[PDB]
């Protein structure tokens, strides 16, 4: 049996050269033992059944071998010489009887086509010609970010238990415009192709929430993993794990009531980055809402998390308590702190833009673009000085300080006595 | 809209690009950019402008071309695309890379080959009058 090797190919775009071997069983590729790869050395094996079609191109290492597998995976298989075309021809006919396909790709330069949903990848076109494809693998999550604008983002791959390392640079997003009243059935149908998300089965889904940073309104669903926030012109899918801290704060207004959620890594809306989430709710807004959760998940992995219906009580503490449960995260609420005004926070300036400064029992956090949260441990002094019926206060950090201004002097007793019972040095200079 | 092409042939392709990198070719004004494993060329006249932004280890390049909405301040006579209402177009797309150096390098590379063809096309539409003329022909006596 004439089994047909080839020695310096990659699989995936890895790192480490590895030999692909042809058999009547199917396809087989190894990795070169030649380099300390962290990592299962098991050969990647795939079954004479699962091949589909192949096709031939040029790729960045010489020839590509790309594989459509019947389960709608794309298997890439990169550095042939153009030489191995032929026999590669042969080998394949004979053993899968699958025609090996050459495919031309487009070298103009352009940026304009029209992209086409293939069963496994998407494909954008320049002059009837691919210039390049994208498999729904690789494609993380798809975002509506214009009437005619498409982003992708691509799992950027860092450290997974089942992937060889990637050698280069790393496409992480793609956005397409897409004119014509049409963006958004073809969002519609790249979920579809994708395998996204099922449906909207969401445990709770929460309408019209006002964001002011990123500002705008959100639908927020919840599941047991994610939370998902859906808006007009963004989608964004948080996991769970990645909120860090949840904040629960009244306004000075008296009228409203903030929820803030930390997030690691901070979402990106463009160039743009918010470490903070900030929702602003009226006081008054009541809302009742059931869990979409079956009896026995409910006493299983729920029971004194979550309450299975919440009465007609305020959406922010509704809203807080689900979020608790499903993030197993604390709700820091306000602390001992009361100003002179029996206010749980003070009216301050950061820089050029107004806020209110909370006293925390373990933090000061600043609730207003830019948010600024400062953990008491990493306070080295705050500086009281003098502008006037204001003074302003300098926190001083490991990583630089920040100066609050145009606070009102009647506050400056109940601030200092409190900073000093948290420990923290005070300079009045 | 003006015609412009990166390359005719695979074999123009810089033998360079093999270690999937962003790669620049200033002959063939071009922008080489890894699109899961493959060498994807981008002309410099479809290229707008780019950010660079850096995030722990990593250094983000994003790139953005030129696209209908958001367009460029080019007149109404030529475009850097070809009239389409059925045309999709790459509006940007943001690549990472653990170093940082060559990765600054590369998009100041970027930039300056735009600059470069941006004052050639500025030099060639000054030059497009009746600027070219016959030399100064000398007086063959003695001039005034």
């Amino acid at each position: 049996m004439s089994t047909v090797d080839f020695d310096t190919i990659f699989l995936n775009q890895s790192k480490a050269p590895g030999r692909f071997r042809i058999t009547s069983s199917g396809l087989g590729w190894k990795p070169s033992s030649q380099v300390p790869t962290k990592g299962k050395t098991d050969p990647f094996l795939l079954p004479s059944g699962d091949i589909l079609s192949v096709s031939w191109s040029r790729g960045y290492r010489g020839w590509e071998l790309r594989v459509y597998t019947r389960n709608d995976k794309v298997i890439m298989l990169d550095g042939f010489e153009q030489q191995d075309f032929q026999q590669l021809k042969n080998e394949i006919q004979r053993t899968f009887n699958v025609n090996l396909e050459h495919k031309e790709h487009s070298l103009r330069g352009w940026n304009w086509g029209k992209t086409q949903l293939t069963r496994a990848e998407l494909v954008f076109n320049v002059n009837n010609r691919p210039a390049w494809e994208i498999p729904y693998s690789e494609i993380s999550n798809s975002n509506l970010t214009g009437r005619h604008e498409i982003s992708m983002e691509l799992n950027p791959k860092t450290v997974d238990e089942n992937h060889y390392e990637t050698l280069g640079d790393e496409l992480v997003e793609v956005r397409l415009y897409v004119p014509g009243q049409k963006s958004q059935l073809f969002y519609e149908q790249l979920k579809d192709k994708a395998d996204f998300d099922t449906t909207s089965e969401a445990i709770v889904s929460f309408e019209d929430i006002l964001f002011l940073t990123p500002r705008g309104r959100f639908e927020i669903s919840m599941y047991a993993n994610n939370l998902r926030l859906r808006g007009q012109s963004y989608d964004y899918k948080i996991q769970n794990k990645n909120v860090l801290r949840i904040f629960s704060l009244p306004r000075l207004d008296d009228r409203h009531h903030l929820v803030i959620l930390q997030v690691d890594p901070p979402l990106r809306q463009g160039q743009t980055r918010y470490p903070f989430l900030v929702m602003q709710f009226d006081r008054n807004e009541e809302l009742e809402v059931e869990l979409n959760l079956s009896d026995e998940e409910y006493k299983s992995k729920y029971e004194g998390k979550l309450n299975r219906s919440y009465g007609t009580d305020s959406t922010y503490k509704i809203l807080s308590h689900c979020l608790r449960g499903l993030t197993e995260r604390r709700v820091i609420t306000p602390g001992s702190f009361q100003s002179q005004h029996m206010q749980p926070g003070v009216n301050c300036s950061l820089k050029a833009s107004e806020g209110q400064i909370y006293l925390l029992d373990k933090c000061l956090f600043f609730a207003t673009k830019p948010c600024v949260y400062l953990p008491y441990s990493g306070i080295i002094s705050v500086v009281t000085s003098r502008g006037s019926r204001t003074f302003d206060i300098e926190v001083q950090f490991s990583g630089g300080s920040h100066t609050f201004a145009n606070i009102n002097k009647d506050e400056q007793k109940p601030i200092e006595d409190f900073l000093k019972g948290q420990g923290v040095r005070v300079k009045n200079e | 809209f003006k015609r412009y092409e990166s390359y005719v042939r695979e074999s123009q392709i810089p033998s360079k690009v093999k270690n999937l990198r962003i790669s620049i070719d200033p002959k063939a004004q071009t922008i080489i950019l890894p699109i899961c494993g493959r060498p994807v060329p981008f002309h410099i006249n479809s290229f707008k402008n780019g950010s660079k932004n850096e995030e722990g280890d990593y250094m983000y390049i994003r790139l953005n071309f030129n696209s209908p909405g958001m367009g460029s301040s080019v007149k109404k006579t030529e475009l850097p695309y070809e009239d389409g209402d059925d045309k999709e177009f790459v509006r940007s797309l943001t690549f990472r890379s653990t170093n940082k150096e060559r990765m600054s390098e590369v998009f100041k590379a970027i930039t300056e080959l735009k600059k470069t063809a941006v004052k050639r096309d500025q030099e060639r539409k000054t030059m497009e009058d009746v600027v070219a003329q016959a030399q100064l022909v000398e007086f063959k006596g003695r001039p005034k």
